[PDB]
RNA sequence: CCCAUAGUAGGCCUAAAAGCAGCCACCAAUUAAGAAAGCGUUCAAGCUCAACACCCACUACCUAAAAAAUCCCAAACAUAUAA
């Protein structure tokens, strides 16, 4: 459930 | 103003390191190792504890009176040779400083009494006549009577 | 099985009969009488002589301009002749002996009254010149120690080099000029007199291109 | 994680090692091609001393940093986290990761001084009695130069010297 | 100690350590190798 | 061996190391034996014995240390490193030596 | 005052018998045997200088001993100046 | 192609399977056949 | 500890060089010369014998004796009384491979080579390297015809060295 | 980090010169270890380095300081989108 441009 | 790449090269997968031809000495040890397991039938793996250089030469000299050699090979060269071989179950023994006690004829009884003088020298395992054994198996094969008599046991 | 490697062989190298550095005299054979001007432009800018290796492979590179007097030559000579192996090494001078006369007036005198009398002699040095050249059956790591020790005592910025490090040094600077992302350079601006900048520059800056300021050399400048 | 325990019974001492439940990395990283946990999650140049949830994953129970061969970090990011943890302890953001006090020690009451962005250790800093002239002023360092390439959302860049 | 601008170890038992904001050289074998950064 | 030789096996009476070589958790125990069986450590106390009993019963490895005072130290090395085992071993040497004197 | 015992000088005697071999006083000199009785590997030995690295076989212990010996020599030269 | 690992010291004797066939084969044969085999065996072993 | 030095057979002296060594240990110096001289009695006097002295915590010694040095065997086998001053540039002596084989058949009986259980081939290859250090040259075939010619030319060289050597001594006096 | 046996105290010089005052050679035992790179000994002993084994120390080799005399010297600030 994380896209390539996901940043915590 | 130095150029700045959009992505740091360290963050990117580094190309695989180029192969390197094996050293000549390596492909020599393999040829000697193969001879060891093929030529002589009794092979005992022991741990090369840090005996003094004199107490380690005196013991090796005693092992020669009975025609028992003390070979030493690197574990990185002796593990792969075992990973693809008959003696693939001897692998876990080779963890640390080890050595090989080999003889064309099995003189186990003659070696054990030489290893009892040093209680801190453990006989980990071996492979006699293409049969793998532990230490307690060496203690029995030693107590087992000679082969000619066993040949006669059935005849008798 | 620690992998061993071949080693270079210096058997093909020859050693001269006098490997050590010859002695340098304080003043030239015949003393000079005609007094000379200061002519400070003999240590300004890059060198046009003794910038390449001739016989040896290691040397001391000058990274700045300056004058060498006898005291400097003795320090180089003794330090090198003591720390080097005459059998497998040899050294030579890449700089001439002190020839430029330096006048000096007597203590306590006021301005005027003509020109002073010759006191001592020096050897002018420009940036990019080799001062001492060494060679023989030796690697660079052996001589690099005491050559840098000598280089630190010289009146200008110096550094020990080899045929390889010198070449690499020069190729790295060319790489910087090519990959420089700054569209504005000292050369382009000066040569075109952009902003009227030649009113604060010098005619020599057309050739030095900002890498030199007086006797000082700036290698990080492109 | 592994633990060690000592049990003494009948004047005999026994030492054992027991495995414990170990945390697992969250699945589906954004950048599986990343080399260390930082680029794999697109966190490079995007954390500061105050991001303790990130910093706590790389320290020990007593406030010490973990090795680089264990965490898998790059030397560039391991040094940043090592410095951001130093400044978090000094700001009071890790109160449950305090040093182990030996039996029979009661820390004395010391002046509580609130601070943040503390590069140097307080006790090893001397006062600036002579500020100096305007062109040679003795500045006071604030922050860390290791975090200079961090993402700035303002037009004025990070000032590191006051 | 001895104040030095260029610290340098003089034996195998000398060890560098950063304390009180500056670098030191300590040696238990030969206490004369002790140096302080200036 | 160097760190453990400066201390010396003075209070120790006997040391016994048992492990199963074929098992895959005996690297720690076999490394502990490599130092204690060194000529530097063994020389400090000739009276102190060092025994290695190999087994193939599929059992875990242990290090049993007998002291002169009568106290015993046991380290189960399956989940202990050589350094951890050696460190604990040294600490007891120092404590027991002080108690005797 | 202490010296090595006197050695005889007689070509015929030296070639016939080995003088130093016998050390006991009651014993007698050792006479040399003919060629056939000596072993076969005794007349193929390297009387000359050592075999260079290029002459040896990479897959031989005597090749890597020479190469390891040359790197020990290098480590010593580099360390001497230090 | 890979020799079997050593049996545990406390485990019950697990005899090799290749010999289990030999043990059964001997019982099937007749004593007169076993005797003839034996005369050749004793001489062959010498 | 253990002390190992080269001692002449039957010529042990209570004084130096070995005397002061035993003094520091506290071992009886006279007993050593007594036992040693009586143990090396069968051996010809003046032969250097490697000796290894084992010292007990009660200042008690049990000497150990080895076979003569290789330099003795080689010199004697060649007739040479003194090795070369310079090696590779001049040949002091001349021996055969047959001597080297009779010298290894007796030098391989010592503690060092025996405890290694090596063949006689490995000992002969170690004695050819010691002969070179002496200047001696190992030749396969050596007849008395050419051993008397080289021995005759060697004295000519030796005589010249005296003149040059003596010339330096006389010059030293003038200094 | 770890570890170190042997021809042999190589030869010559030297009162002595033993891996290490000097000159020559710099070969060879053992799986592996320089006729010795640095300390040390009156000479010796003795401590390290290069060796094997073990297995990842799996580094940087681009710079090293500062003090004067009436009283330091704007105050302050690391994070809201370049005007
Ligand atoms: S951040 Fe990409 S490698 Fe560490
Ligand atoms: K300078
Ligand atoms: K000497
Ligand atoms: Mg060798
Ligand atoms: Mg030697
Ligand atoms: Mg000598
Ligand atoms: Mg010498
Ligand atoms: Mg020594
Ligand atoms: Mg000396
Ligand atoms: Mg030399
Ligand atoms: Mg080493
Ligand atoms: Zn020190």
């Amino acid at each position: 459930s994380y896209l390539p441009g996901y940043v915590p | 103003i130095p150029p700045k790449p959009a992505i740091h090269p360290s963050c990117l997968p580094s190309p695989p390191s180029p192969p390197q031809e094996e050293i000549g000495l390596i492909r020599l040890l393999r040829r000697e190792i193969a001879a060891v397991f093929q030529d002589n039938r009794m092979i005992a793996v022991c741990q090369n504890v840090a005996l003094s250089a004199e107490d380690k030469l005196l013991m090796r000299h005693q092992l020669r009176k009975h025609k028992i050699l003390m070979k030493v090979f690197p574990n990185q060269v002796l593990k792969p040779f075992l990973e693809d071989s008959k003696y693939q179950n001897l692998l876990p023994l080779f963890v640390g400083h080890n050595m090989l006690l080999v003889s064309e004829e099995p003189k186990v009884k003659e070696m054990v009494r030489i290893l009892r003088t040093v209680p801190f020298l453990p006989l980990l395992g071996g492979c006699i006549d293409d049969t793998i054994l532990s230490r307690q198996g060496f203690i029995n094969y030693s107590k087992l009577p000679s082969l000619p008599l066993v040949q006669g046991e059935l005849v008798g | 099985v620690k992998t061993l490697l071949p080693v270079p062989s210096f058997e093909d190298v020859s050693i001269p009969e006098k490997p050590k550095l010859r002695f340098i005299e304080r003043a030239p054979l015949v003393p000079k009488v005609r007094r000379e001007p200061k002519n400070l432009s003999d240590i300004r800018g890059p060198s046009t002589e003794a910038t390449e290796f001739t016989e040896g492979n290691f040397a001391i590179l000058a990274l700045g301009g300056g004058y060498l007097h006898w005291g400097h030559f003795e320090m180089m000579r003794l330090t090198i002749n003591r720390s080097m192996d005459p059998k497998n090494m040899f050294a030579i001078w890449r700089v001439p002996a002190p020839f430029k006369p330096i006048t000096r007036k007597s203590v306590g005198h006021r301005m005027g009254g003509g020109k002073g009398a010759i006191d001592h002699y020096v050897t002018p040095v420009k940036a990019g010149r080799l001062v001492v050249e060494m060679g023989g059956r030796c690697e660079f790591e052996e001589v690099q120690g005491f050559l840098d020790q000598v280089a630190h005592k010289l009146p200008f910025a110096a550094k020990a080099v080899s045929r390889g490090t010198l070449e690499k040094m020069r190729k790295d600077q060319e790489e910087r000029e090519r990959n420089n992302q700054n569209p504005w350079t000292f050369e382009r601006i000066a040569t075109a007199n952009m902003l009227g900048i030649r009113k604060v520059l010098s005619p020599y800056d057309l050739t030095h291109k900002g890498k030199y300021w007086g006797k000082f050399y700036m290698p990080k400048r492109v | 994680f592994r633990e060690v325990v000592e049990t003494q019974e009948g004047k005999t001492t026994i030492i054992e090692g027991r495995i414990t439940a170990t945390p697992k990395e969250s699945p589906n990283p954004p950048n599986p091609s990343g080399q260390c946990p930082i680029c794999r999650w697109n966190l490079k140049h995007k954390y500061n001393y105050d991001d303790v949830l990130l910093l706590s994953q790389f320290i020990r129970p007593h406030g010490g940093m973990l090795p680089r061969k264990i965490t898998g970090l790059c030397q560039e990011e391991h040094r940043k986290i090592e410095e951001c943890v130093k400044m978090a302890h000094r700001a009071g953001l890790l109160p449950n990761h305090r040093p182990r006090l030996p039996e029979g020690v009661v820390p004395k009451s010391k002046p509580q001084l609130n601070r943040y962005l503390t590069r140097w250790a307080p006790g090893s800093v001397k006062p600036i009695y002579k500020k100096g002239p305007r062109w040679n002023r003795v500045r006071m360092p604030v922050g860390s130069p290791l975090l200079r390439d961090n993402v700035c959302y303002s037009r004025t860049p990070w000032k590191l010297y006051h | 100690f001895k104040n030095k601008t260029v610290l340098k170890k003089r034996c195998k038992d000398c060890y560098l350590v950063k304390r009180r904001g500056r670098w030191y050289v300590y040696c238990k074998t030969h206490p004369r190798h002790k140096q302080r950064q200036m | 061996a160097a760190a453990l030789a400066r201390l010396g096996l003075r209070p120790v009476k006997q040391v016994r190391v048992q492990f199963c070589p074929f098992e895959k958790n005996v690297e720690s125990t076999r490394t502990f034996l490599q130092t204690v069986s060194s000529e530097k450590v063994r020389s400090t106390n000739l009276n102190c014995s060092v025994i290695a009993d190999v087994r193939h019963d599929g059992s875990e490895p242990c290090v049993d240390v007998l002291f002169g005072d009568g106290h015993r130290l046991i380290m189960r090395g399956a989940h202990l490193t050589a350094l951890e085992m050696l460190t604990a071993f040294a600490s007891h040497i120092r404590a027991r030596d002080a108690a005797g004197s | 005052a202490l010296k090595d015992p006197d050695v005889c000088t007689d070509p015929v005697q030296l070639t016939t018998y080995a003088m130093g071999v016998n050390i006991y006083k009651e014993g007698q000199d050792v006479p040399l045997k003919p060629d056939a009785e000596y072993p076969e590997w005794l007349f193929e030995m390297n009387l000359g200088p050592p075999k260079t690295l290029e002459e040896l076989d990479p897959e031989s212990r005597e090749y890597w001993r020479r190469l390891r010996k040359q790197n020990i020599w290098r480590h010593n030269r580099l360390s001497k100046n230090k | 192609e890979a020799l079997a690992g050593a049996p545990l010291d406390n485990a019950p004797k697990e005899y090799p399977p290749k010999i289990q066939q030999l043990v059964q084969d001997i019982a099937s044969l007749t004593l007169l056949e076993i005797s003839d085999l034996n005369e050749l065996l004793k001489k062959t072993l010498k | 500890g253990v002390i190992r030095a080269i001692v002449r057979a039957g010529l042990a002296m209570p004084g130096p060089p070995l005397g002061p060594v035993l003094g520091q240990r506290g071992v009886s110096i006279n007993q050593f010369c007594k036992e040693f001289n009586e143990r090396t009695k069968d051996i010809k006097e003046g032969i250097p014998l490697p000796t290894k002295i084992l010292v007990k915590p009660d200042r008690t010694f049990e000497i150990k004796i080895g076979q003569p040095t290789v330099s003795y065997f080689l010199k004697a086998a060649a007739g040479i009384e003194k090795g070369a001053r310079q090696t590779g540039k001049e040949v002091a002596g001349l021996v055969t491979l047959k001597h080297v084989y009779e010298i290894a058949r007796i030098k391989a009986q010592d503690e060092a080579f025996a405890l290694q259980d090596v063949p006689l081939s490995s000992v002969v290859r170690s004695i050819i390297g010691s002969a070179r250090s002496l200047g001696i040259r190992v030749v396969k075939d050596l007849s008395s015809e050419e051993l008397a010619a080289f021995q005759k030319e060697r004295a000519i060289f030796l005589a010249a060295q005296k003149e040059a050597d003596l010339a330096a001594q006389e010059e030293a006096a003038k200094k």
